[PDB]
């Protein structure tokens, strides 16, 4: 989680007013399926 | 003609924060259409 | 363009956008006429 | 052109590219071209 | 030089996610030569 509120911090030559203020999320994938075998689906058709 | 920031916004035209030079570009999204093209098949229509 | 790198790879150039949210591509015959002061200076396809 | 301060001297304005990286020149004829809401709103030029 | 290391410190509308990082190396250079009546060259061909 990164946050840089609305300020002095986040002025730069496009906002010389520091009006705005972002938030981002990164993660990252995962889901090594180490026994493929014992995963069973069934498919079907509902009402 | 826009006189404030939120008329190119509320018109739909998008603002580029402009660096060295200048103070600000409005987008259109038909420049924008004409900017996004390598060769003289992608513009549009008009062009 | 489905993620940025296509952009990359397909050679456009794309910039940051500060009024109002979006992602401008450029590309090459997008950059001529850019510059462009007057009639004289754009490619010979305008 | 050579130089960043030719860009200013000639009048042509030029902007930052981040996303992807570099730098792009913005001309006066450029800047009509770029904001055109339809066939309508570009330079008589174009 | 300056140094803007990936993270929270390059958060910006550019990147909201923060990935990119920067440095760079600046300086002024110049010289004045005196006396060139003093500065001798000599030009050659070499095997």
């Amino acid at each position: 989680t990164y946050t840089k509120k609305p300020g002095i911090e986040t002025v730069s030559y496009a906002d010389p007013y520091g009006e705005m203020g972002l938030t981002s999320i990164k993660w990252y994938y995962g889901s090594l399926i180490l026994r493929p075998e014992w995963i069973a689906l069934f498919k079907t058709v509902a009402a | 003609a826009y006189s404030d920031v939120d008329a190119i916004l509320a018109d739909g035209k998008q603002a580029v924060a402009v660096k060295h030079g200048g103070g600000l570009v409005v987008v259109g999204e038909l420049g924008a259409q004409v900017l996004a093209a390598k060769d003289v098949s992608e513009l549009p229509d008009g062009v």
